[PDB]
């Protein structure tokens, strides 16, 4: 779950 | 030792291998059903 | 038409706040992704779920919950799990680091970045919903994230919204055990800035629930799947007369007039009577006039204090289930003839009940058995006054020579609030002593 | 001709006052669907009292359904007879019924009082002669004892001659489920003893204890007490819609009852109540009901008779009986109790015999007392106020909503005029 | 729990619009409830109600709730569809020319088997509809006697809905030939009743698919159905019987035995009526005279009637005084041989509703199947 | 009955029209082999606007596709839609224009218009009654701004009655992709005002915003920014092509919007934009569409509308709808933000209603608008020009192909006096 995970 | 897992109820030696038909049904007694509201105050009628 | 809005801030609130929505989805028919099973239809008449759910255009039911924490570890714990489909993906606001027990962080440095965005969700839901009745925040007094950051969310609604009562719930910072060192420093901090902007602030002590699990239950060594499932029962029965119809139903606007006598006595307790497993309730009987007496047991309170040294001020015995309203006045006068249960003299009546026509329920997998009745008693007592004598005593002994103060002063904090807040919890104790002191 | 306009305010009277519309509509024979469903012909030709008609000849009631929150208008649209009311004069509201007198009057009551008078007018200006206002309220909260005052103080400026007979539940002597009570109730008795011309009383405690002693019930719910009150109010409004031999309207009851202007709170009742097992071992005469009228344990009030010398007992009989048996047995109970009737009134009692029995029993009646024992209900609630005022214990909300401190002295001072002006004629 | 839901349909009298609601019934506690599918707000709130029964929860059977009459039209649910409609199947039967004087014991056997009788009506079919019954049959045997019995003797068509109706009808019927059934000597409707094998019996379909063909042959859509199956007059056209609710009670077979007793014939039965207009049309003589008229039209509002034309047979006992006095308790005071003392179930609303004046029987019968 | 002649030029145009001509294939149920396999019958009703008839039930468009180099229409035939575009309607050159105006306007694109005008005048007289024209072309390049402005010039010389519309790809003002943008875009807007009535200005800097913050795609191409431009093209003619509650054609919004001969520079938009992952949490209703298209972050040119006052604002709608609820929403956006309109027109908003929403939508709308804050789309080009005219930065290209400097000098006296009309009213 980095930047822009979902 | 209570460790039948972290979250478990410690069951006794005889109570563990016996029958366990207790988790299903309800627990409390009842609310007792009396006679109806208007049966005592007002009945039916019949002419003959 | 009778909706309420919930936020969950900090790990101790969002993880109870996990356990709030197991129970709510199972009271109604919603399968946990948000879609109805559709093998069974429901008639178009009922509007029960609108207290906590808002169904979309097609078929999905959407909650009222803004799960915010400035950490990723507990939100992405839910966002990848088995409950990820329920919420709005723009509701799940997160950030960069925890407040890490720094009120100088959660209110001054890091907490002020997302605070212009997290109010935009509380503004969004309440724009769409009209008959709003209150707030259900879930926090804790202890850490700097659940207590430093909720006070920012507490004062921005008071300037913006105002007249709506604001019903937060919290975990009390305990007498006996703890899991920090700056918690006596921290719990005094939320009192100074929220007390002028709050109309209700409940509390629960967590290690009493440890010992309820040993006596009423048979649970030795309880985890936190277990304590947060007892918190869920209490909140779902305070919030049951708005989504279910009963004999004696109370809106959330009477919960502030009848329960807050003076403008600084609004911190009451809670308890729940039939926490019984299957191996004992199969042997017990549980009628109405004998679950009400169990509510006054010192072995049934959710907060370790002494009710025998506390003169009860304003009980409010909320019931559920298959109960009949003669039996309460059989039970209530039985309680008020008892010699040990001391009340307040100058309060003439000091009682309230609520009877509803919906039973208690159990999330499957837990310990609990099928109980026909449930009492959720909110006890406004005198007994919690001496639990303020310990935490102020827990504050000042490191404040004799100012321990851990140099971590606060890094992130834009002065010492000056610490001295100004200690008389503020000394002004709070002098009013709990005078109410039990009778007028001769 | 002869009519009564109706409203239903508060939660307590909304359930009871809509339990009224079945004890009416089964005697007269109306189906829930609005069609006539009667057995006999005699109970159709005085239907213009409570009911306005509808096109096609179906029948709708005169009622007004207004309370602060839409919770209970979804409870009185209910199963038995919800279809009959007019859907236009249903009134709801938005803000909470938070038991505050400014929520009764100043804050929430202001927006409705323009609309909720025009529901009295639209059912009264289309009439010939107005005779009664029947309002089912309570005396506990700002829901029912802030709206019960509001919907009658406005009216008295424009409908001043006629009679306004409400029906109100008084607080119980043991435990009340509201804690905020005498800020409103003593502020509502300032208008109810002034504006109204008759105003009833009902305990909740005595309503339970009839069910255990005489009825020998096991489990009295809240569905039972509705019936026990709805039958009394539907028996005292029968000489105005039945044939009879000694007939009195609601303004006969203005000159019969009250001797001094501010003493008009009466004590209801109903005579032939019994159990199931003891029916075959009970006989029905005019002397055998008369004991059960004058039974100390058949009233709706907890006050013992020893404090009470009755002023004007009016037992309205209903059945096929004898007019001498009525008159000899409404006097043979009086010489036997000399000290418990006043010496400055020579005939202390009054009857009324009618022609149509209730549905179910061949003969019944309705006691209505007027006692000097009701100071015990007066000494209770005036004593709750004095300790709570000096604390200003809950006055933060009413002052926050806008009720000044100098008016709570005045309301108890004028509630003190309901014992002081009572004590002159006690002796 | 375990509610069963249905879609209901009521004709509003003042503004004449057909109205659709959703009713809910809760087995095991007696509750009902009613929302509106047309407008989503709740008009009727939840209530308890005692007279409704799980056997009355069948699609089509018209049941009164709170003095409103409604027919259950749809299945709004997959749960109740699975719970009931997978089991409740329909079977077709027909009383042939020989079974009219022996129908009581067969109908009692059907009521002991527990099939619900929807429509059981005498019929005299037209030429094409009569030939469509015999179009399917072809084999070696000569069926001249059976064909003349079908084209000459009057018959009745009936529908029985039951759980595994075809299987229970086959197990009650048994063997096909009369001599073979008597040689097998089991208790059966074919062994005890029926004449000469294929000459006459109560009709039974071979398969569930062929039951549609048999039902379409005997009772098709009402184009050439034939309104009458009996003579309009026989100089004594003066006895009308009707059974609105005792058919739901189930004593129709026993009262057929008691009317077969003492040598009284039965002419024509049918089971179609509108609840109000048709009854009003012939309760017109009754309109001015009778008291408790509301009740005497309400227990005909309640259910369908197997209403039956009958003639005077012997003058020794009049059929009206066999029917009895107007009250069952007065009947039990006077004589147990009265049909109210045997069967009457309401205070004035007797089990068999008749005519009082002997003149109007012919006109009532001509109304009841010649016009209708 | 009222067909549309479509024009294309450049390689900037022919990636857009290749994406324009597939949503028309989507909405009319046209498969990429020329036939029709849609399940409706109203889609086959007015098929003739974009689909000429042939043998075998084939439906092939009224399409013109032009460039000066063969290197682009090889790829248009090699796309997903090869069999539909007409082989006689690929007019081609040999030498690319190469970011210069007179390479297409005076020399190499000028010798080739006599083969384009053969195609059009044959085709446009095969229509029983044409409604007008449309163009999507590059102001940034050398072929669209060079050659295509002749086709706006010379075809209008033939028929002055019809309507000229332009899906102009105007350059961004911030990040530039060519060093002669303040010449090819400056000189092209010298001839747009005497010649063209509808002018839709489109920026890619304005559209790199929308496919990130609103559709939530981290890797956007042109082909997923071309579709929103291809959304608003078929989002204009929604009412001529289908029945409904209030139909409107392309003369009906060229009368409600442009009160003057020279104030006609529109501002495009599109209403219902939400992420791909979160599509089923929104409620696609009437208040959701209007709350987006009245904002600055749903705008297809890169000028903030808040710095000026709209003179006139158009709209169009689609889908089954309740017309009073829009009527409540259009007065609210005229009563609340009354400072964002001029006070000297009574009514500023027009609406028009179709009946069938697109395949996969329920409620659709498209935003077209006149606005006087389009000056910042033109003053940045007009201040780029004189910062290089004064240094004579590239004039040897332009003089050595058949131009002057008096064809340069007057092309900002038009561009200044254009803004010297918009300035007074805001
Ligand atoms: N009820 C409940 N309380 C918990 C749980 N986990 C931790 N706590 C309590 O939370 C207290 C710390 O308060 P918090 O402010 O929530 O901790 P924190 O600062 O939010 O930690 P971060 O989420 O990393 O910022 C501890 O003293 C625990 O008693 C839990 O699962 N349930
Ligand atoms: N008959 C009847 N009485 C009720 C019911 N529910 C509540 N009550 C009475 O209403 C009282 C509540 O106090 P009340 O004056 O109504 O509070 P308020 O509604 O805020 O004015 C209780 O003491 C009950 O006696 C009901 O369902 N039926
Ligand atoms: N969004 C988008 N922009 C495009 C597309 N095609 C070209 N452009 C822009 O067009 C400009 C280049 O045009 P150009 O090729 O020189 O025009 P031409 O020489 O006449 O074909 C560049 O600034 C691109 O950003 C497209 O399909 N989508």
């Amino acid at each position: 779950l980095l930047y822009n995970w979902e | 030792y209570p460790p039948a897992g972290a979250e478990r109820v410690f069951y006794g030696r005889a109570n563990d291998p016996q029958i366990a038909p207790s988790l299903t049904h309800g627990i409390r007694s009842k609310i007792s059903i009396p006679a109806k509201v208007l049966i005592n105050p007002q009945p039916i009628t019949t002419f003959q | 038409m009778r909706e309420c809005i919930s936020v969950h801030v900090g790990q101790a609130g969002v993880q109870i706040g996990n356990a709030c929505w197991e129970l709510y989805c199972l009271e109604h028919g919603i399968q946990p992704d948000g879609q109805m099973p559709s093998d069974k239809t429901i008639g178009g008449g009922d509007d029960s779920f609108n207290t906590f759910f808002s169904e979309t255009g097609a078929g999905k039911h959407v909650p009222r919950a803004v799960f915010v924490d400035l950490e990723p570890t507990v939100i992405d714990e839910v966002r990848t799990g088995t409950y990820r489909q329920l919420f709005h993906p723009e509701q799940l606001i997160t950030g960069k680091e925890d407040a890490a027990n720094n009120y100088a962080r959660g209110h001054y440095t890091i907490g002020k970045e997302l605070i212009d965005l997290v109010l935009d969700r509380i503004r969004k839901l309440a724009d769409q919903c009209t008959g709003l009745q209150g707030f259900l925040i879930f926090h804790s007094f202890g850490g700097g994230t659940g207590s430093g950051f909720t006070s920012l969310l507490m004062e921005r609604l008071s300037v913006d919204y105002g007249k709506k009562s604001k019903l937060e719930f919290s975990i009390y910072p305990a007498p006996q055990v703890s899991t920090a060192v700056v918690e006596p420093y921290n719990s005094i901090l939320t009192t100074h800035t929220t007390l002028e902007h709050s109309d209700c602030a409940f509390m629960v002590d967590n290690e009493a629930i440890y010992d309820i699990c040993r006596r009423n239950l048979d649970i030795e060594r309880p985890t936190y799947t277990n304590l947060n499932r007892l918190i869920g029962q209490i909140v779902s029965s305070i919030t049951a007369s708005l989504r279910f119809d009963g004999a004696l139903n109370v809106d959330l606007t009477e919960f502030q007039t009848n329960l807050v006598p003076y403008p600084r006595i609004h911190f009451p307790l809670a308890t729940y009577a039939p926490v019984i497993s299957a191996e004992k309730a199969y042997h017990e009987q549980l009628s109405v006039a004998e679950i009400t007496n169990a509510c006054f047991e010192p072995a049934n309170q959710m907060v370790k204090c002494d009710p025998r040294h506390g003169k009860y001020m304003a009980c409010c015995l909320l019931y559920r289930g298959d109960v009949v309203p003669k039996d309460v006045n059989a039970a209530i006068a039985t309680i008020k003839t008892k010699r040990t249960i001391q009340f307040v003299d100058w309060c003439p009546t000091g009682f309230k009940v609520g009877i509803n026509y919906q039973p208690p329920t159990v999330v499957p997998g837990g310990d609990l058995a099928k109980v026909q009745r449930a009492v959720c008693m909110l006890s406004n007592t005198t007994a919690i006054a001496e639990a303020w004598a310990r935490l102020d005593h827990k504050f000042d002994l490191m404040y004799a020579k100012r321990a851990f103060v140099h971590w606060y002063v890094g992130e834009g904090m002065e010492e000056g609030e610490f001295s100004e807040a200690r008389e503020d919890m000394a002004a709070l104790e002098k009013d709990y002593e005078e109410v039990g002191m009778d007028s001769v | 001709m002869r009519e009564i306009v109706h409203l239903q305010a508060g939660q307590c009277g909304n359930q009871i006052g809509a339990k009224f519309w079945e004890v009416i509509s089964d005697e007269h024979g109306i189906d829930p669907t609005g069609t006539y469903h009667g057995d006999s012909d005699l109970q159709l030709e005085r239907i213009n009292v409570y009911y306005n008609e509808a096109t096609g000849g179906k029948y709708v009631p005169r009622a007004v359904l207004v309370d602060l929150e839409p919770g209970t208008m979804d409870s009185v649209r209910s199963g038995p007879f919800g279809q009959i009311f007019r859907p236009d004069n249903f009134v709801f509201g938005q803000s909470g019924a938070g038991n505050n007198w400014a929520k009764g009057h100043y804050t929430e009551g202001a927006e409705l009082v323009d609309s909720v008078l025009d529901v009295v007018r639209k059912e009264a200006e289309s009439c010939d002669c107005l005779q009664g206002f029947q309002l089912t309220h309570s005396l506990g909260g700002g829901t029912g004892s802030g709206m019960g005052t509001l919907l009658i103080s406005k009216i008295r400026e424009e409908y001043p001659d006629r009679i306004m007979n409400t029906f109100s539940v008084v607080p119980s002597p043991k435990v009340s489920d509201t804690v905020v009570e005498p800020y409103n109730a003593t502020l509502s008795v300032h208008q109810l003893v002034e504006n109204t011309d008759e105003t009833y009383c009902i305990d909740n405690e005595a309503l339970y204890d009839i069910c255990f002693r005489t009825l020998k019930l096991t489990t009295p719910t809240y569905g039972d007490l509705n019936h026990l009150v709805s039958a009394t109010m539907s028996g005292v409004t029968t000489c105005l819609r039945f044939p009879g031999q000694l007939n009195a309207d609601l303004r006969k009851l203005a000159v019969n009852m009250v001797p001094f202007p501010r003493l008009h709170f009466f004590m209801p009742g109903f005579a032939p109540l019994t159990s199931r097992g003891s029916q075959q071992y009970r006989a029905l005469t005019v002397p055998e009901l008369t004991q059960q009228m004058f039974d100390a344990k058949n009233m709706m009030a907890a006050c013992d008779p020893r404090h009470g010398r009755y002023l004007t007992v009016a037992a309205v009989f209903r059945g096929r009986m004898s007019m001498k048996e009525v008159d000899e047995q409404m006097l043979n109970v009086q010489n036997k109790n000399s000290s418990y009737f006043v010496e400055w009134i020579p005939n202390n009692v009054k009857t009324a015999v009618c022609d149509i029995p209730p549905r179910g029993l061949k003969m019944s009646a309705t006691f209505i007392g007027n006692s000097t024992a009701i100071q015990e209900l007066f000494k209770r609630i005036s004593e709750q106020f004095t300790a709570m005022f000096r604390r200003k214990a809950f006055l933060h909300w009413y002052t926050g909503e806008g009720m000044d401190e100098m008016e709570f002295t005045e309301a108890e001072s004028n509630m003190n005029d309901l014992v002081s002006e009572y004590q002159q004629y006690q002796d | 729990s375990e509610r069963f839901v249905f879609i209901a349909e009521w004709f509003d009298p003042n503004a004449s619009l057909f109205r659709r609601y959703e009713l809910l019934f809760y087995p095991g506690d007696g509750s009902v409830e009613m929302h509106d599918v047309k407008n989503h707000r709740t008009f009727l709130k939840r209530t308890k109600y005692e007279d409704l029964h799980l056997e009355d929860l069948f699609i089509g059977n018209k049941v009164n709730i709170f003095s409103r009459q409604l027919v259950l039209l749809d299945y709004g649910d997959q749960y109740t569809a699975r719970q009931l409609g997978s089991k409740k199947e329909k079977t077709l039967a027909l009383i042939k020319p020989d079974a009219v004087s022996k129908a009581g014991e067969i109908i009692e056997i059907i009521n002991k088997a527990g099939f619900t009788l929807t429509k059981l009506k005498m019929m005299t079919l037209s030429r094409k509809e009569a030939t469509d019954f015999h179009i399917d049959h072809q084999s070696r045997p000569f069926l001249n006697e059976l064909i003349q019995f079908i084209t000459s003797g009057p018959i009745i068509a009936m529908e029985i809905l039951r759980d595994d109706a075809v299987c229970e009808w086959k197990r009650l019927l048994g063997p096909a030939n009369s001599g073979l059934a008597r040689t097998d000597a089991p208790e059966s409707i074919r062994a005890l009743f029926g004449t000469d094998g294929i000459k006459n019996a109560a009709h039974g379909p071979d398969s569930f698919a062929c039951a549609a063909r048999e039902m379409e042959l005997f009772f098709p859509s009402s184009g050439v159905c034939g309104p009458a199956n009996t003579a309009k007059f026989t100089n004594c056209t003066t006895c009308c019987i009707v059974k609105p609710h005792a058919v739901s009670e189930g004593l129709l077979g026993k009262i057929l035995m008691t009317i077969r007793d003492a040598g009284f014939e039965i002419s024509a039965m049918q089971m179609f009526n509108m609840d109000r207009i048709n009854v009003e049309e012939f309760y017109e003589v009754y309109k001015g005279v009778v008291s408790e008229y509301n009740e005497m039209v309400t227990e005909m509002y309640s259910g369908p009637c197997v209403a039956m034309e009958i003639q005077q047979t012997n003058p020794t006992m009049t059929f009206r005084e066999f029917c009895g006095p107007a009250d069952p308790e007065i009947a039990r005071h006077l004589r147990p041989g009265t049909l109210r003392a045997i069967f009457g179930k309401t205070k004035i609303q007797n089990a068999v509703h008749c005519t009082d004046l002997p003149e109007d029987g012919l006109l009532e019968v001509q109304y009841f199947f010649k016009i209708l």
